[PDB]
RNA sequence: CCUCGA
DNA sequence: TATAATGGGAGCTGTCACGGATGC
DNA sequence: GCATCCGTGAGTCGAGGG
């Protein structure tokens, strides 16, 4: 496999003769291919918390949960997302969609998700009071691809309903992985906190797992096909 | 064909983790440590070499082999890792010195 | 091996 | 015993008649 | 059935020189 290109199939699965296992590599033979030293491997932490957002009754639509990219609400008319509360903003992008979290001094007093048709007018580090617009709803907002609503919670306030999302998605972390050394767990193999992934030759060079995520495999050095 | 850089490593850290291994099983089985690794060896190369080891105390025939595997093969999982882990060192050593074998050509055309 | 002799 | 080293090298050919395998 | 490559033989006794 050259540097840098990927693999177009994945360790563990059969392949047959001619079918390419990469831009410029075809399978002479039929069988089990195998990754040759992942030069790249890519956890995905697993994360289960807890936000809110504020939204027009009108543009509602009301859900015990929300699977991925399924529409949250409709907007006739552009809303504007405001603070309820005042702190220092946090904001944590990913794919597609954000939270912006709040915090006073250290403890985070507020967290927000933003869905996707929801533009943040805020910046990382933003000091905001309350009523202070942080993202701009326009159109239709539905839930990113990465992210689903495990749990909906929701309180109808005057001519507006705020839900507490219940939310469970993952993020990726990748590894540059060293000729020296090793990867000492498999494909889609799950970690915890302190569970090794690559082992090396000398203690601080090892790669840890930092919290609880899935292991992922790219760019192997060569392709083994028995 | 010749050894990468990655291959090779791989293929050498498997022939220190064997040799581990087999001190390990030592350890574990009070069975002789040579005993331990031709047992190992002549499983992995085949009934097409078994011989007497000169240093061995016992001759080292199929019947001793399959009497070893099984005292091998009876001990528990975090004890019969040690087996899996000797025999792919042994099987790396091997891949190892038939890679490397161009390497003595190379030097023994100048003597 | 060679040269020489019969 | 630790830089890395990874497929050789010598190579003139002026006979002839036999059995026997090897091929077309 | 008939070309072709391989192997095996091709005087003795001397002497010397090595």
């Amino acid at each position: 496999l050259p540097p840098g290109v990927d693999a177009l199939v994945k360790d563990g699965e059969e392949v047959v003769k001619g079918q390419e296992l990469a831009p410029g590599v075809v399978s002479r033979l039929d069988g089990v291919a195998l990754y040759r030293f992942p030069r790249r491997v890519r956890v995905e932490y697993v994360k289960k918390e807890r936000a809110g957002l504020r939204l027009p009754l009108a543009a509602w639509v009301e859900k015990e949960a929300y699977k991925p990219g399924e529409i949250l609400a409709e907007l006739p008319e552009p809303y504007l997302f405001r603070a309820e509360e005042e702190g220092v903003v946090e904001l944590k992008e990913l794919e597609e969609g954000a939270f912006l979290v709040l915090r006073r001094e250290d403890e985070p007093v507020a967290t927000y998700f933003l869905p996707v048709g929801m533009t943040p007018l805020v910046v990382h580090g933003e000091i905001v009071e309350k009523g202070q617009p942080l993202a701009e709803a326009k159109g239709l907002l539905r839930m990113p691809r990465q992210v689903r609503a495990a749990q909906v919670e929701a309180e109808e306030e005057g001519e507006t309903v705020y839900l507490t999302l219940f939310l469970e998605w993952t993020e990726p972390k990748d590894y540059r992985v060293q000729p020296h050394m090793n990867v000492v767990v498999p494909e889609g193999a799950r970690v915890e906190a302190g569970d090794k992934i690559v082992a090396a030759i000398d203690p601080e060079e090892e790669v840890i797992a930092e919290a609880e995520g899935v292991v992922h495999l790219h760019e192997p050095a060569s392709i083994l096909v028995v | 064909p010749l050894l990468t850089l990655e291959e090779e490593v791989e293929l050498a850290r498997k022939v220190e983790e064997g040799m581990e291994a087999i001190k390990k099983l030592s350890e574990i089985t009070g069975l002789d440590p040579d005993l331990i690794r031709e047992v190992v060896r002549a499983k992995i190369l085949g009934s097409a070499r078994v011989r007497h080891i000169p240093g061995l105390k016992e001759t080292l025939d199929p019947k001793t082999v399959e009497e070893i595997d099984q005292k091998l093969k009876s001990l528990p999982k975090e004890h019969k890792r040690y087996l899996h882990i000797a025999r792919e060192g042994e099987a790396a050593r091997q891949h190892l010195i038939e890679a490397n074998l161009r390497l003595v050509v190379s030097i023994a055309k100048k003597y």
